[PDB]
């Protein structure tokens, strides 16, 4: 009974690591977004 | 003479890149600047360091930077025509008293015109 609430307790925990690691990367885009970009027309999707 | 004086302080205004702008009107305001280029070249921007917010408005040149664009300094608009720049005159030599006689042709001018501008609080 106890190893069925333990694996989905760890979960949250091995989630939250990863999500640092996702936080991280958004702080990797946000500086590679710098206001200077250009305009493009869209041809084909 | 006067090119000695200014090629004293022409160091930091010559060597340094700052006046090499590209001058373009914007577009859209976002509170990201849409601006057209005069080559048909649109991109986004954002305000400066001694950029204020409210300066920038619809339908403005706005200089920027040709290698990292950015708002630098505004500029009036409505730059392109040069016609108008002739049009106006300074110190016409015909005086007030110039004109001859008594009659209402003066008089009348003078309400509608000089006196508003004159005394407007009458």
């Amino acid at each position: 009974i106890r190893i069925f609430r333990s694996e989905l307790q760890r979960l949250s925990h091995e989630n939250n690591v990863m999500l640092e690691k996702i936080k991280d990367n958004k702080e990797k885009i946000k500086n590679n977004r710098q206001l200077p970009y250009l305009v493009a027309n869209v041809v084909e999707v | 003479a006067p090119s000695h004086l200014w090629d004293i302080m022409g160091d930091r205004q010559r060597l340094g890149e700052e006046h090499p702008l590209q001058v373009a009107r914007c577009t859209k305001i976002i509170k990201k600047y849409v601006i057209n280029l005069k080559q048909i070249a649109k991109f986004v921007v954002g305000l400066g360091e001694r950029v204020s917010p409210t300066d920038i408005e619809e339908g403005m040149r706005v200089g920027v930077d040709r290698s990292k664009y950015n708002i630098e300094l505004p500029l009036p608009p409505r730059i392109d025509p040069s016609v108008t720049m002739m049009t106006v005159e300074e110190k016409p030599d015909v005086t007030y008293s110039d004109v001859g006689g008594c009659k209402d042709q003066i008089e009348k001018l003078r309400e509608v015109v000089e006196l508003p501008l004159l005394s407007p609080e009458r």
